[PDB]
């Protein structure tokens, strides 16, 4: 059972695996 | 060959799957358990050699 739970952990089967933006601006004002 | 009946060893026969299995779990367990390693083995290692992870 244990080595059963290693392809589940694992996708070995490859059965499985199948937006805020990073880009934040900040207003400063005039010089 | 010849062959003849028993009696007192024909009380209760067993299939041969029943007689294996009456020693592979209790007498000779050990053989069990390496087995289960060897199996295993070949399942952590095959997988590892073969799949990209992730
Ligand atoms: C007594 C009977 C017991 C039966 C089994 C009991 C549960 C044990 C098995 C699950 C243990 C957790 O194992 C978990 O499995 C999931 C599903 O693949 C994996 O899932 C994760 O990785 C895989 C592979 O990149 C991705 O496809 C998936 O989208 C992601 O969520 C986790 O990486 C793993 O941590």
């Amino acid at each position: 059972t244990i080595g059963f739970v290693y392809e589940l952990g694992h996708d070995a089967l490859k059965v499985h695996s199948r937006l805020k933006s990073s880009v934040v601006i900040s207003y400063l004002g005039n010089i | 060959f010849i062959t003849s009946k028993i009696w007192d060893g024909a009380l209760a026969e067993n299939n041969h799957i029943s007689s294996i299995g009456n020693i592979m779990y209790t007498n000779y367990n050990v053989w069990l358990i390496l087995a289960s390693f060897i199996l295993l083995l070949a399942m952590v290692g095959a997988i590892v050699i073969t799949i990209k992870p992730r």
